[PDB]
């Protein structure tokens, strides 16, 4: 599934997520990406921070949603 | 009853109808609602969406003409330029995406509003 | 071996069932009294989705068990 | 005694519980493992919404059942 993550001013990045991978997953793959370790993300749905141990299902995200990513 | 739909009826083509849904006690927190609608011998079939991020999708037959929005206790489904194969009854739910994109999973809906439209 | 099938708010159905039936046999089961499709009902037991081509053994769903019914549609 | 605790997606975790916890003392117990607020826990078993105040007991879980968690999500 695809996905889109964001910082507020900077280029949008699209990801292959599953609706079942964990938050920690997501921010692996943004680190595969973007070279960004995942210990200086925090990323952000609906306003809410997304915990590592949860999942994007989990969170009720769906198809092209927009995380927004913050560091 | 956590789902109440209300506001259908007979209407003229080319009109507009807005469906409303009472939602009682914290039905909303699922994160994602929804309306689907059923045809006289058709299958059930999605109609709009709004997860609690605000974010709004629509059926393809529907885009354009149908707004769906949600206030502190109800859904809304703004139905404009309605067709006559816009006619079925119209439920409100809630649930949740699960394991396969694309997909959502109801886990709460109401007993529907029967929407007619004539000619 | 009759299990239960429910819907958050509805009303309990009971269905005769053997150890060794399919989930997908289940759903046409559930469709004769509810009228769903099997594409759009799908089952949830301990907290998992039920796979169609998996039996109720398969799932340790034992007498008495209670089936929790959602409603799947293609949206979004 | 233990139970399991899973959403429909994730992996499932396990509480040590004793029948006569709550429903309340288990979302206590999920927070501890979890990091999530009672508040933001719904959770499910046997197709019914198990409230607060009743027990394990109460709703007839006995050791290794699963309970299904849906979370409580609000915009902002
Ligand atoms: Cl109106
Ligand atoms: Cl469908
Ligand atoms: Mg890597
Ligand atoms: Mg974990
Ligand atoms: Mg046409
Ligand atoms: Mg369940
Ligand atoms: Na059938």
């Amino acid at each position: 599934m695809q996905i889109f993550v964001k910082t507020l001013t900077g280029k949008t990045i699209t990801l292959e997520v599953e609706p079942s991978d964990t938050i920690e997953n997501v921010k692996a793959k943004i680190q595969d990406k973007e070279g960004i370790p995942p210990d200086q993300q925090r990323l952000i749905f609906a306003g809410k921070q997304l915990e590592d141990g949860r999942t994007l299902s989990d969170y009720n995200i769906q198809k092209e949603s927009t995380l927004h990513l913050v560091l | 009853v956590q789902l109440q739909e209300s506001g259908g009826g007979l209407v003229q083509a080319g009109g507009s109808l807005r469906l409303s849904c009472a939602a009682s006690g914290s039905i909303f927190d699922l994160g994602r609602m929804g309306w689907y609608r059923q045809a006289p011998g058709k299958e059930r079939e999605f109609v709009a969406g709004i997860d609690y991020g605000g974010n709004t999708n629509y059926a393809d037959s529907v885009k354009g003409r149908f707004t769906i929005s949600r206030d502190n206790d109800t859904v809304y489904l703004q139905m404009n330029s309605l067709k006559p194969e816009d006619t079925a009854v119209y439920y409100c739910a809630a649930g949740i995406v699960g394991d396969v994109v694309g997909w959502i999973y109801y886990l709460y809906w109401g007993q529907g509003t029967q929407v007619t439209v004539s000619s």
